[PDB]
């Protein structure tokens, strides 16, 4: 539906979409610049990045209520599955354009370290959010999916990218996330989370002040999980 | 529920 | 599109669009309701407001900061006017919406006081809303078409409804506010939160606990802006 | 800006 609006222009109106806290439209438009076929900047990405990860954290965030209330229901009529089940459709077909973008073709364009982990590690969050839903003969596969997306950025960033390198963190932060939440391996998230804020905290020294702003930041995610987590 | 990444 | 499901089934997803926020689900389910041709209740009618209310909000709210950034631009490209009517025309079809269901029929069907006063607040509400972003001929008849609801709707308060009620109270608060944001009468937006609050306040007297929680808070929303305005 | 009614 984008596509006869200027690239640039598609741009400029993710942003000021976003300041309007309008983060149906700003994907909208993110999609559209994702499909006049270049490469995107870094600042691109992160205009993505945020876009979608809105939108879903909404449709999660009313999932997770709906499922709250149909559990309590089943310890009346259909309604509150049938509400569920149309919240979980709408997040599986905002999950599926995303995954569908980085599939065509964002992935297989990205050769520089720092944009493909970054598409990896959004592969593996929107498999990871499909996970959360899903019930049938293809979560382990949806898990699975999520977890090789994880691992392929992780290979990359630990051969390409120093420690402290934020979407090196929040990729760990997100893949540890992953194996708690998803995978059933709360050890493994444990120690993924460690390793990740010890080898980061050894590698501030090199860091200017605002680099170790960025970092820290995501470091202090890290921690805060350790803390609920042990 | 633990902190995924965020803004 | 809701012409399949049953009245309380959708009433009842209402309900639970509500708690997972999802207000503009939660608006297409009253909007269903409301076409099944039945009058409805006070809670009805307090789940239709909730859900416009919250919906044309967030237009509001994106619609003001885009008209600022364009404000300021105007002190580049057609990108943030191209935005700001993108939204701004959005906000009008929601609030036409509103407007057609009350024309059709809620307004003509409603012969007791309190629904009477509350659909016609909400007629005033939004042609309120439609003012604020109007600019061309017909301007001046949304004032006027604004003006006439609050009117027709503060003539019954005053005739039907104790001092106290709920409903009157916040019609005369939005009223007032109609009077000094959008017609340019701060005097009158004044005296009207002024006198309505007095009036109220000889009236606490005859009520019980809960009544007075419920009025007193619409009070002090009077009082703030009677802070704010004088 | 000034208060209209809210829940
Ligand atoms: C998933 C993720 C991880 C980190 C960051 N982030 C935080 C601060 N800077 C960055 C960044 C900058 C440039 C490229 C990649 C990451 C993000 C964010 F970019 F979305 F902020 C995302
Ligand atoms: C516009 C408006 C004014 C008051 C109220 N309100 C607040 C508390 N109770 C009520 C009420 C209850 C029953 C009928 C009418 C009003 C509302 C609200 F109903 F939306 F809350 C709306
Ligand atoms: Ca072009
Ligand atoms: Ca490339
Ligand atoms: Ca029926
Ligand atoms: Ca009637
Ligand atoms: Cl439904
Ligand atoms: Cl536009």
């Amino acid at each position: 539906a984008m596509g006869s609006m200027e690239r640039a222009s598609l741009i400029q109106k993710a942003k000021l979409a976003e300041q309007a806290e309008r983060y149906e439209d700003m994907a909208a438009f993110m999609k559209g610049a994702v499909e006049k076929g270049e490469e995107l900047s870094c600042e691109e990405r992160n205009l993505l990045s945020v876009a979608y990860k809105n939108v879903v954290g909404g449709q999660r965030a009313a999932w997770r209520v709906l499922s709250s209330i149909e559990q309590k229901s089943n310890e009346k009529g259909p309604e509150v599955r049938e509400y569920r089940e149309k919240v979980e459709t709408e997040l599986q077909g905002v999950c599926d354009t995303v995954l569908g973008l980085l599939d065509s073709h964002l992935i297989k364009e990205a050769g520089d370290a720092e944009s493909r982990v970054f598409y990896l590690k959004m592969k593996g969050d929107y498999y990871r959010y499909l996970a959360e839903v899903a019930t049938g003969d293809d979560k382990k596969r949806i898990i699975d999916s999520a977890r090789s997306a994880y691992q392929e950025a992780m290979d990359i960033s630990k051969k390409e990218m120093p420690p402290t390198n934020p979407i090196r963190l929040g990729l760990a932060l997100n893949f540890s996330v992953f194996h708690y939440e998803i995978a059933n391996s709360p050890e493994e998230a444990i120690s993924l989370a460690k390793t990740t804020f010890d080898e980061a905290m050894a590698d501030l020294h090199t860091l200017s002040e605002d680099s170790y702003k960025d970092s820290t930041l995501i470091m202090q995610l890290l921690r805060d999980n350790l803390t609920l987590w042990t | 529920r633990p902190s995924s990444w965020r803004q």
